């Protein structure tokens, strides 16, 4: 698969894109004006998440649109991992909650059952690894083939 | 902490800072549109005041960012047109910048 | 939510004490150092519900996992902030 | 009342009896969640934030989707003071530049 | 509580369009409904368009 | 200007306090888009002063109703103007007549 | 089918701009038709050359005031919008106007190229007043038709625009006024023929015979789609 | 049904009953995704349901017994 | 009251009054026409007012 | 400098001797020129027998 | 259109 610094660069850009997508959902908790004064005088120990400059956000959104539109399940796992901030174990347990009994042919004589947490964690990890491997080269090419807009110039 | 006017605006790109100078103020004559940043202003979200314990540990380690919340002056939507005058009044005691 | 009639009448002191959630005993509304509401004031969190969604005043209970509880430290019942009105 | 606009009125004599000329920008601001729904239905936007920014950037596919949405979707033209009941009428809008 | 104040002046240029109000001096106000081209305007015998 | 006026337009344009009328008559020495330097006549000059009036003109000052206020000069270089003549046309004036 | 064909007979220029041009002969009921169609085409879609960008030195925006000139820079841009020029060879030229000293800055002081001919050498642009005053603009002349304003141009400009390019609106069409006349043509065997007298009045740049031939070319090109496809 | 709903009004007998019947038909076309019996000709579901009433396929009792038929065929 | 409020107002009314009014000897009085289409053809050709 | 050539999209034959010859799109201010020219020619210049 | 083209036929390019 990929190496580690490539994975670090891709995970940083995708975490920024996930926090940019998560800053646009409809349902959010409401805080009154007294809560805003308390947060402005003595804020929390942990601050918020960093966002994109909205052009990198739109470009990464178009890249994942071009790649992960044929697979709804992997794209939903990717959104719930990078935007909502949930860990892989939480996504695997939520997949174990709504799991349907599928015909397996690997262990035993092909019994029917509900799949456990271990195979759920394995398929979530495999989907995330394959999704990042499919996103990386076209995202590298899209960041390469983008014109760097410079500062304004003075003609006299 | 005080709100600094500078071009070190986090989580924004060249499409908004192509008209600002190194001081955070739009050039006279730069035709702006709706949504473009005029004056680059950022409010501190952490802290600025320190103790002498934090002074010696600052000489050890360094600083942080502490400039998360951005409240820069942007053009209201629909308004356009070239900047014709920028007048920067300050207070007696605060050190000015290059644009001032 | 599906009511047939809107009945109006006079209010007994027992009914007014049944509406209320705590006796307001101080004129001062909020503080000035940090802007948290006072105790038994005109804006008090223990009487009129919490300020933020699913949070107390001191910061002990801070999630929807503790759905509805009373904080033993500051009295602020952990609910949604819709119950301030 | 939300989803509401206001502008000066002029004369269109090329119209029919059940039509009125809404501007492009004002109707884009009016029909914005409908444009969000058609953008996410046609697969041109994955998320609501991507749909929000595609409308806010005013692309040509957004104008085509707005031309499809506003077709046969009547809006009420109110004028105050509404003395009698004919001061509110519903017209099938036709997008004009202005 | 104010350190410095910056004031930026934008000079918009507002051409007329359909919708802009106009009036004479004798109370005959109105609203521009259309900008009609120079080839469509009525011309007199000399050729100057209205 | 209006082709059909009244003759009241000159009185309104002079006494509105918006143009730059000449205090003392003489010969104009330097016409600019920003200032007018006029040399006074000899008989209207006291021996105490030098006898040079510098009429600065406010160019593109914002008004209350967000319109512009600029003063374009109408007099040419080297032209004898007396006392009470409109030297700089205001926002809506044409050679000392009100032009709305 | 007893039709007759018209020809350009007389082209008399009363002035350098005003130029009356006749058309003879035309059948009964064709003079008004052809006259109105040619008048509408010549007023709408005549290609010409006009000033599009102006870069005065030391000037950022149009609402500034340069030291030395008498006219405001907006008045200079209006006087340069009113400039009439005729580019012969190219479609996009760049002129230069350098002038110092006391005196008016006429249009004849523009340092023209080998294929750019100014038609009005008395078009006063500026009024220099100071002895140490100077002005060095870099006028840009494009080629097109119609009226392209600065708002349409900054909407169609996806590339960056630098600070200094005072964007002048573009009035490309060189025909300002035109009126035809349907008189009685003098033909020795037919008394039911009407001549057409088109009394054009151009900007001094276009040729009147070239204008009529280009207008008829546009009309025939538009009627090709009516002849061919049903 | 695009310009005037007059013949649908004469078919139904009541403006408000026409609004209610066409609303249930348009809800069945928007939520359930049912098959419109008329060619849609790229119209919206409001005009399609109004055109179905204009022809005379949709009535209150007819749509109710059709919904009852689908319900009893579900069970 | 049961009267139409979608009514021509002042400009359509001036145009229709100028249409259906009649002069005495205007242009081409006393012909016979094959119908409304030939009347419209006569006016837009200019042989009759 | 090239114009916009129209494309005939509809001939809605109402009857055996009727037509609605829709012809779109033309340049701004050319539909009136072409329509008035064709109307004057057809009304007062087309040959035939009667 | 043929009649108008034939009338315009003279002064074309
Ligand atoms: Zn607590």
């Amino acid at each position: 698969n990929l190496t580690k610094e490539q994975h670090e660069w891709l995970n940083g850009w995708l975490e920024l894109w996930g926090a940019w997508v998560y800053s646009g959902r409809l349902e959010k908790r409401m805080s009154s004006v007294i809560a805003k004064f308390m947060e402005s005088v003595e804020p929390g120990r942990v601050m918020t998440r960093p966002m994109c400059n909205d052009d990198d956000g739109m470009l990464i959104s178009q890249v994942v649109d071009s790649v992960m539109y044929i697979d709804k399940k992997a794209f939903g796992i990717l959104l719930s991992y990078y935007a909502h901030g949930s860990s892989k174990h939480a996504i695997a347990s939520y997949y174990h909650r709504v799991a349907r009994p599928r015909k397996m042919l690997c262990r035993g004589g092909g019994r029917i059952q509900k799949p456990s947490l271990a195979t759920c964690r394995r398929e979530v990890d495999e989907i995330l690894n394959a999704s990042l491997f499919m996103i990386y080269p076209v995202l590298d090419s899209a960041f390469k083939n983008r014109k760097r807009v410079e500062k304004i110039k003075h003609v006299a | 902490g005080p709100e600094e006017i500078t071009a070190d605006i986090p989580n924004v790109g060249e499409a908004a800072l192509s008209k600002l100078d190194e001081s955070g103020i739009v050039y006279i004559g730069a035709e702006v549109t709706g949504g473009d940043i005029l004056v680059g202003k950022v409010t501190p979200k952490g802290e600025t005041q320190l103790t002498p314990e934090e002074k010696l540990l600052r000489a050890i380690f360094g600083e942080k960012a502490s400039d998360v919340k951005d409240s820069s002056l942007r053009v209201p939507n629909g308004v356009s047109g070239t900047v014709i005058d920028v007048q920067v009044f300050t207070r007696d005691g605060v050190e000015k910048d290059k644009r001032a | 939510e599906e009511f047939d009639a809107i009945k109006i009448a006079l209010a007994s002191p027992d009914m007014i004490r049944s509406w209320s959630f705590g006796e307001v005993k101080k004129p001062e509304t909020i503080n000035y150092r940090t802007f948290k509401p006072e105790r038994d004031g005109l804006f008090c969190a223990r009487i009129f519900g919490p300020v933020k969604d699913y949070e107390c005043l001191c910061g002990k209970y801070k999630r929807l996992k503790h759905r509805g509880v009373i904080c033993e430290k500051c009295g602020v019942e952990v609910t949604q902030t819709k119950v301030r009105r | 009342v939300d989803y509401s606009g206001r502008s000066v009125i002029t004369v269109g004599p090329y119209l029919r009896l059940h039509q009125c000329g809404l501007p492009k920008k004002m109707a884009l601001e009016l029909f914005k969640p409908f444009i969000y729904g058609k953008l996410e239905l046609r697969g041109l936007a994955t998320t609501i934030k991507a749909a929000k920014k595609m409308v806010e950037r005013e692309e040509a596919v957004v104008w085509d989707i707005l031309d499809e949405v506003i077709r046969e979707h009547p809006v009420l033209l109110n004028r105050a003071p509404t003395l009698h009941r004919l001061g509110i009428q519903a017209f099938e809008p036709v997008l004009i530049e202005g | 509580g104010v350190l410095k104040i910056v004031k930026v002046y934008l000079a918009v240029k507002r051409r007329i369009q359909p919708g802009d109000k106009m009036a004479g001096r004798h109370g005959n106000k109105g609203v521009i409904s259309k900008i009609n081209p120079i080839e469509d305007m009525p011309y007199d015998e000399n050729g100057t368009p209205v | 200007k209006p082709l059909v006026g009244t003759g009241m337009e000159r009185a309104v344009a002079v006494d509105s306090g918006v143009t730059a009328v000449a205090k003392r008559g003489g010969v104009v020495q330097y016409v600019d888009a920003s200032r007018i330097v006029i040399k006074v006549n000899e008989d209207e000059m006291y021996p105490g002063e030098a006898g040079i009036d510098i009429y600065n003109l406010t160019k593109y000052t914002r008004s209350n109703q967000n319109t512009c206020i600029n003063q374009m000069p109408c007099v040419s270089l080297g032209e004898p103007v007396e006392r009470g003549d409109v030297l700089a046309d205001g926002p809506s004036t044409d050679l000392g007549e009100l032009a709305l | 089918t007893e039709f007759l064909k018209p020809r350009l007979v007389d082209i008399e220029q009363v002035s350098s701009t005003h130029a009356k041009v006749t058309l003879e002969p035309l059948e009964r009921g064709f003079g008004h038709t052809l006259g109105n169609a040619l008048r509408r085409i010549l007023l709408s879609s005549m290609p010409g050359c006009a000033v599009t960008e102006v870069e005065i030195d030391g000037v950022l925006h149009e609402y500034s005031t340069k030291e030395g000139v008498q006219e405001d820079i907006l008045e200079i841009l209006l006087n340069l919008k009113g400039l009439a020029v005729r580019v012969q060879g190219k479609d996009e030229v760049i002129l230069t106007l350098n002038k110092s000293g006391i005196g008016p800055v006429t249009a004849a002081d523009i340092t023209h190229d080998g294929d750019v001919e100014i038609v009005k050498p008395q078009h006063v642009i500026c009024h220099l007043t100071d002895e140490n005053a100077s002005i060095s603009m870099r006028i840009k002349v494009q080629r097109g038709r119609g009226y392209v304003p600065a708002s349409t141009r900054i909407h169609s400009e996806e590339d960056e625009r630098p600070i200094g390019r005072l964007l002048v609106d573009a009035c490309y069409s060189p025909v300002e006024r035109i009126a035809y006349n349907v008189e009685a043509a003098r033909v020795e065997q037919r008394t039911d023929l009407d001549k057409l007298v088109i009394e054009m009045e151009t900007n001094g740049t276009i040729d009147p015979e070239e204008a009529i031939r280009r207008a008829a070319t546009i009309l025939a090109e538009q009627l090709e789609a009516f002849v061919d496809l049903r | 049904a695009r310009v005037t709903v007059q013949d649908a009004v004469e078919k139904i007998g009541n403006r408000f009953d026409l609004v209610l019947v066409a609303a249930r038909r348009a809800r069945q076309m928007q939520v359930g995704g049912k098959d419109p019996l008329v060619p849609e000709e790229n119209d919206k579901t409001t005009v399609i349901a109004l055109r179905e009433i204009e022809e005379g396929l949709i009535n209150n009792q007819i749509l109710d017994v059709r919904e009852r038929q689908e319900q009893q065929e579900q069970e | 009251n049961g009267e139409p409020i979608i009514v021509p107002s002042q400009d359509v009314v001036l145009g229709l009054y100028y249409m259906t009014r009649d002069c005495v000897n205007a242009k081409g009085e006393g012909m016979v026409l094959t119908g409304p289409k030939e009347a419209e053809r006569l006016y837009r050709s200019g042989l009759a007012s």
